[PDB]
């Protein structure tokens, strides 16, 4: 995955990274949140899910990252896939697991919708306010 | 007298896509002034006294008022401290 359209004014925001992200995560997309210290963590923090993050290379804790709330992500596929391979399905909604920050097409009441795909490899990012269903039957 | 001051701000760590928080600052001041006051003294005579008194006593009186002035300014400078 890569950022393709990013808007610095309310489309995304600067925050410090809470822990090291390794080159094993390079080019993966995760959903992310803010911990009680004000730094970026995978999954929901205290904030709920705040946005999505891609790093093109590994990054150290306390370095600044650009979290995306609204934009376009290209070369997209599920977080469990391999970058530049195993792309998304065309025309479908994508959801974060709030615990791990992993993104896939399977909906669930406790999950957060992050966007939908326009053709297999492009995700239109537009992160929801909260979980799909906070009051199941 | 007016003594102004200005607030101050610092940098932020940069990033690859996003943009910085904005910075502002504001003025404020103290101010101080100097007091002012008026002081009086008198000589009074009867007509018989000015007819009969030596003119040297009047010059001696004028000189002693001009001394009482220098005493006054010193007290009011030391009171200020």
């Amino acid at each position: 995955a890569r950022y393709d359209k990013y808007n610095p004014y309310g489309g995304g925001f600067r925050a410090p990274l809470a822990a090291d992200w390794t080159d094993a995560d390079a080019g993966k997309l995760y959903a992310v949140g803010i911990n009680n210290v004000g730094a970026v963590v995978k999954g929901a923090g205290q904030s709920g899910v705040a946005g999505v993050l891609v790093l093109t290379k590994g990054a150290k804790a306390g370095s600044i990252v650009d979290v995306m709330k609204f934009g376009e992500v290209v070369e997209f596929g599920p977080t469990s896939g391999t970058p530049g391979t195993d792309f998304g399905a065309a025309g479908t909604a994508y959801y974060a697991d709030t615990s791990t920050g992993a993104i896939n097409s399977t909906s669930g009441e406790a999950k957060v919708k992050v966007g939908h795909t326009v053709g297999a490899q492009r995700l239109i990012v537009a992160v929801a306010d909260g979980v799909v269903d906070p009051s199941p039957a | 007298e007016k003594v102004p001051r200005i607030g101050q701000f610092g940098f932020e760590k940069a990033s690859e896509f996003g943009v910085p928080e904005s910075k502002r600052t504001e003025l404020s001041f103290y101010q101080l002034a100097y007091d002012f006051e008026d002081y009086d003294l008198a000589f009074r005579y009867t007509w018989k006294f000015l007819r009969d008194a030596p003119s040297s006593q009047i010059k001696a009186y004028h000189n002693q008022a001009l001394q009482a002035d220098a005493k006054l300014i010193h007290r009011k400078v030391m009171e200020a401290i």
